[PDB]
């Protein structure tokens, strides 16, 4: 190699460079709490049909242990765009919070939902996060979710003067009022109301079908959690060098106890220098710091 | 990585790398120019003894 | 179940050097940091509540980006806080209880007096039980409860001199509602203290709730019945608490060996700062 370097079959003398050593990561330990508890999705996606898009019942589940072979027990699954994510790593992960938004919108605007593009939903009805770090699932239960006689209650509000601020709920009147004489509410045909129906009999086309969107918001970075597969907290190593996981972030170093002190809350122990190299158990209380491999 | 996929990821990661490339373009070119300057005043110095 | 005065007030201080919570969970040691985030000014020209008392108040307190609290006193004067918009079975209320048994948390949509209360003695029988419930007694279509241990020091806080100080703040990021207070160990007894405190992070409740028009209860003792005492005798002068309003500046942050606060600096203050 260091005739290779030095681009000739023979070397003259003294000394010359080549790689690190880059001690490798002999294995992975990851911490978690030892808080399993199963929890109940049956009651937030497979329940009765949902709000119109004119309403957003913005519910948070709980705090509870889920794997994600609940969530795919369901067949029809057909919304497939994401952002920067794939949807096959919904679970060995532990998120924030789950605010899994179910109800109803018309069939032929599921291709407006992206921002760029002004759409029945994109418009003043509604404003979503410019980041949207949640996802958007939306399947079909069309053998119940239209009745034979007919489902005339799903609403949508069109006209607004005003803008909204995103991650909000638009419930509110919002009329029309204007024109060159007066209106005062009662004019007639200068009313121009800004609330329509839908409709839903089971004789349509291909955008008038209903689907039970949830749209699922959440974030990242946030130290507790809600909804996770049961994944469990292996033993500890000690001065071995490791992928340690402390509840997300991971990393590649050896295990030291740590002399100095810290509060009981005040477990994280970045540095000046910004790295990680004090930590807990979540479960346990382990003064503990990480020196890198 | 653990966000994005080899299908969509270098995309996404290429102006990190490229960032990080000039950033040492700038450290190095800085150190350079005080390394020659220190030169010149270790010549000054072996100069005066 | 409503006695109530049509009578508010107000009062006026200058605060010195307060309002420092600890914002993130790091074990920063013997270093420094710059924090951006919603802090009280330094040297700040505060609003005061009277310094009278017992009164009675039924104020409204305006929530502005961020809400810090401070009451100095024994015997928990203060019980309640209720925090919204309008507060009034329309927008979302979030209630704060502090009883000596466990504080109690209602993020509901409860309508309001305009001073609701609850009034309690003994009356030959060593209760001061909730007897009252001056409160929203209906409009219970809602999705919260929560009860924790009671943080505050409870009623009849036998100590040397003004020997505590709480400080609250009520802080709101993207619908999620964190309580970061300290109970301090002040001991200068004249008004506001001429000194320097940290306030720790204990409460964080992702919920989700628009908060405009937010006030702060108590409970106390007036009656313990309707008729055994005489009603509207309580003048409009509330409390001695100060209340102060945040905002997203710059600022200077000092650790120690121990890794707490031991200095901080305004560094959108005079120059040299």
């Amino acid at each position: 190699e260091t005739k290779c370097t030095l681009k000739s079959f023979t070397v003259e003398k003294g000394i010359y460079q080549t790689s690190n050593f880059r001690v490798q990561p002999t294995e992975s330990i990851v911490r978690f709490p030892n808080i399993t508890n199963l929890c109940p999705f049956h009651e937030v996606f497979n329940a009765t049909t949902f709000a119109s898009v004119y309403a957003w019942n913005r519910k948070r589940i709980s705090n509870c242990v889920a794997d994600y072979s609940v969530i795919y027990n369901f067949a029809p699954f057909f919304a497939f765009k994401c952002y920067g994510v794939s949807p096959t790593k919904l679970n060995d992960l532990c998120f924030t919070n789950v605010y899994a938004d179910s109800f109803v919108i018309r069939g032929n605007e599921v291709s407006q939902i992206a921002p760029g593009q002004t759409g029945n939903i994109a418009d003043y009805n509604y404003k979503l996060p410019d980041d949207f770090t949640g996802c958007v699932i939306a399947w079909n239960s069309n053998k119940l979710d239209s009745k034979p006689s007919g489902n005339y209650n799903y609403l949508y509000r069109f006209l607004r003067k005003s803008k909204l601020k995103p991650f909000e709920r638009d419930i509110s009147t919002e009329i029309y009022q204007a024109g060159n004489k007066p209106c005062n509410g009662v004019a007639g045909p200068n009313c121009y109301s800004p609330l329509q129906s839908y409709g839903f009999r089971p004789t349509y086309g291909v955008g008038h079908q209903p689907y039970r969107v949830v749209v699922l918001s959440f974030e990242l970075l946030h130290a507790p959690a809600t909804v996770c597969g049961p994944k469990k907290s292996t033993n500890l190593v000690k001065n071995k060098c490791v992928n340690f996981n402390f509840n997300g972030l991971t990393g590649t170093g050896v295990l030291t106890e740590s002399n100095k002190k810290f509060l009981p809350f005040q477990q994280f122990g970045r540095d000046i220098a910004d790295t990680t190299d004090a930590v807990r158990d979540p479960q346990t209380l382990e003064i503990l710091d990480i020196t890198p491999c | 990585l653990s966000r994005l996929d080899p299908p969509e990821a270098e995309v996404q990661i290429d102006r990190l790398i490229t960032g990080r490339l000039q950033s040492l373009q700038t450290y190095v070119t800085q150190q350079l120019i005080r390394a020659a300057e220190i030169r010149a005043s270790a010549n000054l110095a072996a100069t005066k003894m | 179940q409503c006695v109530n005065l049509i009578t508010r007030t107000q009062s006026y201080t200058n605060s010195f050097t307060r309002g420092v919570y600890y914002p993130d969970k790091v074990f920063r040691s013997s270093v420094l940091h710059s924090t951006q985030d919603l802090f009280l000014p330094f040297f700040s020209n505060v609003t005061w509540f009277h310094a009278i008392h017992k009164r009675f108040d039924n104020p409204a307190l305006p929530f502005n980006d961020g809400v810090y609290f401070a009451s100095t006193e024994k015997s928990n004067i203060i019980r309640g806080w209720i925090f919204g918009t309008t507060l009034d079975s329309k927008t979302q209320s979030l209630l704060i209880v502090n009883n000596a048994t466990n504080v109690v948390i209602k993020v509901c949509e409860f309508q309001f007096c305009n001073d609701p209360f609850l009034d309690v003695y003994q009356k030959n029988n060593k209760s001061w039980m909730e007897s009252e419930f001056r409160v929203y007694s209906s409009a219970n279509n809602c999705t919260f409860e929560y009860v924790s241990q009671p943080f505050l020091m409870d009623l009849e806080g036998k100590e040397g001199n003004f020997k505590n100080l709480r400080e609250f703040v009520f802080k709101n990021i993207d619908g999620y509602f964190k309580i970061y207070s300290k109970h301090t160990p002040i001991n200068l007894e004249r008004d506001l203290p001429q000194g320097f405190s940290a306030l720790e992070p204990l409460v964080d409740l992702p919920i989700g709730i628009n908060i405009t028009r937010f006030q702060t209860l108590l409970a106390l003792h007036r009656s313990y019945l309707t008729p055994v005492d005489s009603s509207s005798g309580w003048t409009a002068g509330a409390a001695a608490y100060y209340v102060g309003y945040l905002q997203p500046r710059t600022f200077l942050l000092k650790y120690n060996e121990n890794g707490t606060i031991t200095d901080a600096v305004d560094c959108a203050l005079d120059p040299l700062s």
